[PDB]
C-alpha cells in the first residue's frame, strides 16, 4: 500500500508517540519501555519485534481501537515517517557503523527525523560522543553511566568513532563501557560528555549471567550478563522517569517485564553444563569474552567459525575481536571448530594461549564428543550464525 | 605514544623487536590490525621479545626506536585526518626507509607512503611523498574479489582479498610486491600489486595478509632481526617455527 502514509496521518493523531531508534537495542529497549509504562498507564500500543518500517508501524495502529504508543523505527525510515507522525519523545540508543557500510550519515537521518518534530524531547545515550557532535534544535536530555571515574585513558586501538567532532583530536575516557561509549573527554578542546539527566550511579554485582545496578537511587537486577542489557534497561527506566512514573511502579513494571531480555542459552552434554553464544562482529564478540571472563569456575571454550551466506563470507573481523582476553580466563582447553576450524585455531594460537590446549575438529559432532569427555564441569561455545544452527540441530538429535 | 602489546615479562628471549603501529587507533579497519598479532606471534617464535607502540596523531616518531613500522588502512574520514599529521613524521620516516628498515603498509597506509591519493569524489589528499607511487580514483567502480600474486625476486606466492577504488601506479625506482596471477591489483592496466622498495612492503591485500601468508610474516620478521643484529645470526627455519601454518595454508594451482 502506497496509501500507508494516509493511514498514519489519520490514525496516529490520537496517540502520545514515543519513537525508539539507533543502531542496536531498539527492539529490547522498546519492549522493556512498554512493560514499565503499562504498569503506570495500562494498554500501550507497540510494533512486533523488528516490524520497524512504514508497513509494520501502519499495521500496529490498524490493530488498535489519550493513549501512548512506543514504536521501534528503522533509522533510514525516520525522516519520512515523521513527515506523517508527530512524536512527543525520541529515544536514541546508540550510533555505530553498519559493519557492511559513515556514522554521521545514519546519525543525520535520525537528526533530520527529530528535526521534523522540533518540539519533541530527545532522550539520548550521553555516553555516545556522536549525540553531542551537533547543535540540535529539539530539547535533549541524556542518560548514561555515572560510576567511579579514573584518569583519562584511550579506548582500545580497534575502537571506531573516537575522533573529537569539534577539533579532530583523539578522545579519551574517564570511564569506557564498550566501543566508543563512556565518560569521553577531549584533552585538546572543551568537548566532553554532557551532564547526565538520568544516572546509573553504581554497578553492585556483575557476573557471567546477571547484573545489579543503581539508577537514580533505585536498585535493579536482570538475569542475563553483558553491558548492552544494562544500557537497554537504563534507557527504558529513563523513559519511565521522564513520564513521571513512581519508583514503586517502575520496580513492579521492571520485574514483570525483564523476561524480554531472555536468558543465556544453556543445555547439558552428558554431565557438562554448556552455554551457547552467537558471535558476528568485533564489539559483540569482545563483549561475549568479557562476560564469560567473569565466570567463577573453570570451563572449556569452543569457537565455531563458518563463512556461509547467512554468517557473512568475510571472517577478517575475528582479527579485530579481543580474543587476547582468553589468556586472562580460567579456560581448561580450547576447541577450534566450524568449516574455518583452521583460521580460528590460528587466531587463538596468536593470542599466546598454550597451543597444546587448542584442538581443531573438522566436524561439530567431534566438538560435542570432546565436551562430553572433558574434565571441567562447564563449557562455553561461541559460534557464528550457521555454526550455531548446526550445533543446536545436532543437540536436538539426542 | 603508549605500549598496546608486550610479550609476557616472565619468558626469556635473546632478541628485542619494537613495532611502531602507525596511526593504529585510526587506521584500524578490515582486520588489517591482525598483521600486528601475526608479527608478534612470529617474532616470539624466533626468540624476540615484542613491544608494540601506538604512534598516532601528535606523537613524535624517532626512527632509531623501531625495527618494524606497520601502517594499515582506515575509513576515508580517519585517513583524511591522518594525512594532516603526516608532514610531522616525514623526515623520520624518510630516514627510516633510507636505512633499509622494515615497513609493512596496507591499503590507505600503502597509498599515504606515496605522493597523494584521490578519493572516488575527486578530492586529492597529499601523502608523505617519501615514495614515488601515486593513486588515482575511480568515480563509481571498485576492484573487489580474491587475488593471487607471485614475487619473482623471492619465488613466493601471496593470496588475499582486494577492495579498493584507488588505482596505484608505481614510479620507475620501485618494484611491485608481486605480479597478478588473478585479480585486479594496483590499477588493472599493468600486472602489478603493491610495492617493494628497499624493506618497504605495501599491498591492498586484506586477509589479514600475514595471517593468509606466513611466508611474508617470516620474511618481514627475519629481515628486521638481521637488520638489527646483522646478517651472520642464525634464526630458526621457516619450516621449524611455522610447520602447522605451512601444512594448513590455502594455495591453488591457477596460472597466468
Ligand atoms: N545497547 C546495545 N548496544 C549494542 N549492541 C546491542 C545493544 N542491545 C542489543 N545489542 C545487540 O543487538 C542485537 C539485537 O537487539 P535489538 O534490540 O533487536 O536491536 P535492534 O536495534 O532492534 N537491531 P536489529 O534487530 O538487529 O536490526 C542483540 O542481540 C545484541 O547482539
Ligand atoms: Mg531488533
Ligand atoms: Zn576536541
Amino acid at each position: 500500500m502506497a496509501c500507508d502514509k494516509d493511514i498514519l496521518k489519520d490514525l496516529s493523531k490520537d496517540y502520545d508517540i514515543v519513537v525508539v531508534t539507533g543502531t542496536n537495542g531498539k527492539t529490547l529497549t522498546t519492549a522493556l519501555t512498554v512493560g514499565i509504562l503499562k504498569e503506570a498507564f495500562g494498554e500501550i500500543i507497540t510494533n512486533p519485534s523488528g516490524a520497524n518500517m512504514i508497513t509494520g508501524i501502519t499495521s500496529t495502529f490498524l490493530a488498535a481501537k489519550r493513549q501512548i504508543a512506543v514504536l521501534e523505527i528503522d533509522e533510514a525510515s525516520l525522516p519520512r515517517i515523521t513527515t506523517y507522525l508527530k512524536p512527543s519523545l525520541f529515544v536514541y540508543t546508540n550510533i555505530f557503523r553498519d559493519q557492511m557500510d559513515e556514522i554521521y550519515t545514519t546519525y543525520q537521518m535520525i537528526v533530520d527525523g527529530a528535526r521534523n518534530a522540533p518540539k519533541a524531547t530527545i532522550l539520548a545515550n550521553g555516553d555516545s560522543p556522536i549525540f553531542s557532535s551537533k547543535d540540535i534544535v529539539n530539547p535533549v536530555q541524556y542518560y548514561g553511566f555515572d560510576t567511579a571515574k579514573h584518569a583519562p585513558q584511550l579506548a582500545h586501538y580497534n575502537t571506531e568513532g573516537i575522533l573529537c567532532p569539534k577539533c579532530e583530536h583523539i578522545l579519551q575516557y574517564r570511564l569506557n563501557t564498550y566501543a566508543n561509549l563512556g565518560d569521553f573527554v577531549c584533552l585538546n578542546c572543551q568537548f566532553q560528555r554532557p551532564t547526565l539527566d538520568y544516572q546509573l550511579t553504581e554497578l553492585t554485582a556483575i557476573t557471567h549471567q546477571s547484573s545489579e545496578f543503581v539508577i537514580d537511587g533505585q536498585n535493579y537486577k536482570i538475569n542475563v550478563g553483558g553491558l548492552y542489557n544494562i544500557y537497554n534497561a537504563l534507557a527504558a527506566v529513563s523513559v519511565a522517569e521522564f513520564f513521571g512514573v513512581s519508583p514503586e511502579k517502575i520496580k513492579a513494571g521492571f520485574n514483570k517485564s525483564k523476561a524480554v531480555f531472555g536468558r543465556q542459552e544453556t543445555f547439558t552434554i552428558g554431565d557438562k553444563s554448556c552455554t551457547l553464544i552467537l558471535i558476528k562482529n568485533p564489539v559483540g564478540a569482545s563483549q561475549a569474552l568479557e562476560m564469560i571472563q567473569l565466570a567463577d569456575y573453570p570451563f572449556s571454550l569452543s569457537v565455531l567459525l563458518n563463512a556461509n551466506y547467512a554468517d557473512g563470507i568475510d571472517t577478517s573481523w575475528i582479527w579485530d575481536a579481543n580474543f587476547e582476553l582468553i589468556t586472562q580466563m580460567p579456560i581448561t582447553e580450547i576447541n577450534a571448530g566450524g568449516v574455518r576450524h583452521s583460521e580460528i585455531a590460528r587466531r587463538l594460537r596468536v593470542t599466546g594461549f598454550d597451543d597444546t590446549k587448542i584442538k581443531q575438529a573438522e566436524k561439530l559432532e567431534q566438538i560435542i564428543e570432546t565436551i562430553e569427555k572433558q574434565e571441567a564441569k562447564h563449557a562455553y561455545i561461541l559460534a557464528t550464525y550457521t555454526a550455531m544452527l548446526e550445533f543446536r540441530s545436532l543437540l536436538a538429535d539426542r | 605514544t603508549y605500549t598496546s602489546l608486550k610479550s609476557p615479562e616472565n619468558q626469556d628471549y635473546i632478541y628485542d623487536l619494537t613495532i611502531a603501529h602507525l596511526y593504529g587507533n585510526l587506521m584500524n579497519t578490515y582486520g588489517d590490525n591482525g598483521n600486528i598479532l601475526m608479527l608478534k606471534y612470529v617474532a616470539e617464535k624466533l626468540g624476540a621479545r615484542v613491544t608494540v607502540d601506538i604512534v598516532s596523531i601528535n606523537d613524535t616518531f624517532e626512527q632509531d626506536d623501531y625495527d618494524i613500522v606497520f601502517f594499515g588502512g582506515g575509513q576515508d574520514y580517519e585517513q583524511s585526518i591522518v594525512a594532516k599529521d603526516l608532514p610531522s613524521k616525514k623526515a623520520a620516516l624518510a630516514d627510516y626507509i633510507a636505512n633499509n628498515k622494515v615497513v609493512l603498509a596496507i591499503c590507505g597506509g600503502f597509498q599515504l607512503l606515496g605522493q597523494y591519493y584521490v578519493q572516488a569524489n575527486g578530492v586529492k589528499i597529499d601523502g608523505l611523498g617519501i615514495m614515488g607511487h601515486y593513486t588515482l580514483n575511480q568515480h563509481q567502480n571498485r576492484f573487489i574479489g580474491d587475488i593471487k600474486i607471485h614475487n619473482d625476486e623471492f619465488n613466493e606466492t601471496y593470496y588475499g582479498f582486494e577492495n579498493h577504488q584507488g588505482r596505484t601506479f608505481l614510479s620507475g625506482d620501485e618494484k611491485p610486491l608481486g605480479r597478478v596471477v588473478y585479480g585486479n591489483g594496483n590499477n588493472k592496466e599493468d600486472q602489478t600489486e603493491g610495492v617493494h622498495y628497499k624493506n618497504v612492503y605495501g599491498s591492498y591485500f586484506h586477509g589479514p595478509i600475514l595471517s593468509r601468508n606466513v611466508n611474508l610474516a617470516y620474511r618481514l620478521v627475519t629481515t628486521a632481526l638481521k637488520k638489527k643484529y646483522g646478517s651472520a645470526i642464525s634464526l630458526s627455519s621457516y619450516d621449524d617455527i611455522l610447520k602447522q601454518e605451512i601444512t594448513e595454508e590455502y594455495a591453488d594451482l591457477k596460472s597466468k
